[PDB]
């Protein structure tokens, strides 16, 4: 879940999230260093991985 | 450092080389995910991932075993233990997939399962469940596998539907604990009194959108009018709860009355229907003479002298046994067999020697020309293009008439070119295929001839 | 230039009235709309009027024909929402001070304000109690 700051009209016309992704470098690439680890570990277990149906 | 790898390996092992009691809630999901199977509800108990790891009685598995069905299929595998706790089934599948032994195991257990005071009944009060059937020719099949099953455990079928003569029906009738009809005769059999579902316990709908395709919905609707209303589940949380229906399931006699109902659509219907006989059920989505229309045909098209290499790399990235391999001359088999031999495979050449060892496991790779009987097979591998279309249909049906859709892999050549357009035609027929080197290849434009 | 044909010149133009028939289109038997688009010369040629217009790539290629498929009073609403309003604070921070989530209370504020600014006022949200009140009296 990601709770970001929103700034809307106040006729619901048009939503915008008022935000930006500040990032702490270092952070940022270990934890998709991880994740990297994590999704290679995993599809190697599920032999047959169902993907998500589009639309 | 290997003691950390060694321990690393052993926490996320395949189910292949697990225990039961460690086999975690992640690791069900991917033998679930594994055998395509889907589950919609809660509670959903585990799948059965064998005969003898399921917890199925002695007298049942032993019938099993004299049936000759080495490993349930992923419908019975994920019916079984939702149908051992007398809850509502919604079984997503196409004929040919064991439904049928699906539906029946939990009904045999039971039936079976309830005591001798229990099961004597000085009249005739019906047959313990009811099995629809939109066509006669499914109705025979079902009668057949049922009679087959249950023959051994002292278990009463009969069939009422169309194509047979009323006074074998009606004398068959009056015997006396399972029945399996279509709509129009079941419903012309409680009409006239011939037939009472007293003592039901069990519903099966088969091929429910084939019966409302039929127009046979209104003559479902009177059916299970007839059904005694006091056996039907309560439409709360209680009919999902896991304890609570194996708790009503082990009641015997006095368990709440379950409907299973197996279809390959949900149409407006059909869910009409389900929400009428069903409360609570969970629903389970899986996944005949058109083997090209519902297996996977892959092509590739190169010279002759590299049709070895092909064969060693796709055999080097795996399978699982037992491989069929293709060629066009006895000769030219041997030859495969020896060469495989050669890179350290097990490969026979094609009587029922060969076939026992394939299935035992001990032979990997079988090698044989176009002219018996086999288990489907994981992949069959067309090294030699046939020269004709039936034959290459006939190859590509060994991967199995059903379940498993398996692999079809078939070398091209230049001197396969009087079968480019029958190829073509095959693989663009079948939705479970993906080939425009085929397809817009000039030799496939047009028959041959 | 030379002279366009006439649709009469081809004759059994049949004035034709259904659009489509199994899903394909029908085309009309007059040339009328044909000779709108591009004029015909005087021996069959087909010089197109040049379409000087906005590119709109979805529209010349339709996917090869697609696949063709009650209000309060407002002195009643003013009331209500003084009501629910309390002493010295706004219809915002009324919003805010309900909204630290009476919850009933707090949507019919909410939607109070909504259709109030649906009159066509937008500036509901920056208005205390004495300026609507004396609103009300104004209007009461």
């Amino acid at each position: 879940i990601r709770d970001v700051p929103v700034l809307y009209h106040i006729t619901g016309a048009i939503s915008f999230v008022n935000e930006i992704p500040w990032v702490i470098e270092p952070v940022y690439i270990s934890q998709w260093g991880s994740m990297w680890i994590m999704m290679r570990r995993e599809k190697r277990d599920r032999r047959h991985f169902k993907r998500m149906r589009f639309p | 450092l290997r003691k950390k790898e060694a321990k690393q390996r052993w926490d996320d092992r395949h189910w292949s080389q697990k225990k039961l009691d460690e086999m975690t809630d992640r690791d069900w999901r991917i033998f679930r995910e594994d055998y395509s199977i889907t589950t919609k509800g809660g509670k959903i108990p585990n799948p059965i991932r064998s005969w003898k790891d399921s917890s199925l009685p002695p007298h049942i598995l032993e019938v099993i075993d004299k049936c000759g069905y080495k490993e349930p299929t992923p419908i019975q595998r994920q019916a079984i233990p939702i149908g051992l706790q007398n809850r509502d089934i919604i079984g997503v599948a196409e004929t040919g997939s064991g439904k049928t032994a699906a539906f029946l195991i939990p009904l045999l257990v039971w039936i079976t399962t309830l005591p001798k005071i229990d099961r004597i009944e000085e009249s005739d009060q019906g047959p313990y469940a009811i099995i629809l059937a939109p066509t006669r020719e499914l109705a025979q099949q079902i009668e057949e596998e049922t009679i087959k099953f249950g023959k051994p455990l002292g278990i009463r079928t009969v069939a009422v539907i169309g194509g047979i003569s009323r006074e074998d029906q009606g004398f068959r009738l009056r015997m006396g604990e399972i029945v399996i009809a279509t709509p129009g005769r079941l419903i012309d059999v409680l009409e006239n009194r011939y037939l009472v579902l007293s003592r039901c316990t069990y519903v099966v709908l088969d091929e429910a959108d084939r019966m409302i395709d039929m127009g046979f919905e209104p003559d479902v609707q009177k059916i299970l009018e007839h059904m005694p209303v006091s056996n039907q589940k309560p439409d709360t949380d209680e009919a999902e709860d896991p304890e609570k229906m194996l708790a009503n399931f082990e009641s015997g006699k006095h368990k709440y009355r379950q409907t299973v109902m197996f279809t390959a659509t949900m149409p407006p219907a059909v869910e009409r229907l389900a929400r009428s006989y069903l409360r609570r059920p969970a629903v389970v989505y899986i996944g005949a003479g058109k083997p090209h229309e519902r297996v996977e045909q892959k092509v590739f098209l190169m010279s002759e002298s590299e049709k070895r290499k092909k064969l060693l790399a796709i055999l080097e990235q795996g399978f699982d046994p037992p491989i069929i391999i293709f060629v066009n001359q006895k000769k030219g088999c041997d030859v495969l067999a020896k060469s495989l031999e050669k890179m350290g495979y097990n490969a026979c050449t094609l009587r029922e020697f060969a076939l026992s060892n394939l299935k035992a496991g001990a032979k990997d790779i079988l090698v044989a020309t176009d002219v018996i009987d086999i288990q489907d097979v994981s992949m069959v591998v067309n090294y030699d293009m046939a020269k004709n279309i039936e034959d290459y249909i006939h190859r590509i049906g060994r991967t199995g008439r059903a379940g498993k859709s398996g692999v079809a892999i078939t070398f091209l050549t230049k001197e396969d070119s009087a079968v480019f357009y029958e190829l073509k035609q095959a693989i663009l027929e079948s939705p479970v295929s993906s080939p425009p080197e085929l397809a817009n290849h000039p030799d496939a434009q047009h028959k041959p001839g | 230039k030379y002279d366009i044909l006439a649709s009469e010149d081809v004759e059994g133009q049949e004035a034709a009235t259904l659009p489509s028939e199994g899903g394909v289109r029908i085309t009309p038997f007059n040339l009328q709309e044909e000779m709108e688009e591009g004029h015909f010369d005087a021996d069959g040629n087909y010089f197109l009027n040049r379409d000087a217009q906005i590119r709109d790539s979805w529209l010349d290629n339709i996917d090869w024909v697609k696949i063709r498929e009650t209000s309060m009073s407002a002195q009643a609403l003013l009331e209500g929402l003084l009501e629910l309003l309390l002493p010295r604070e706004t219809v915002a921070g009324a919003l805010r001070r309900l909204g630290a989530r009476s919850p009933q209370r707090l949507d019919r504020l909410s939607g109070l304000a909504d259709q109030m600014v649906a009159r066509g006022n937008l500036g509901v949200y920056q208005e205390t109690r004495e300026r609507l009140a004396m609103r009300l009296k104004g209007l009461g």
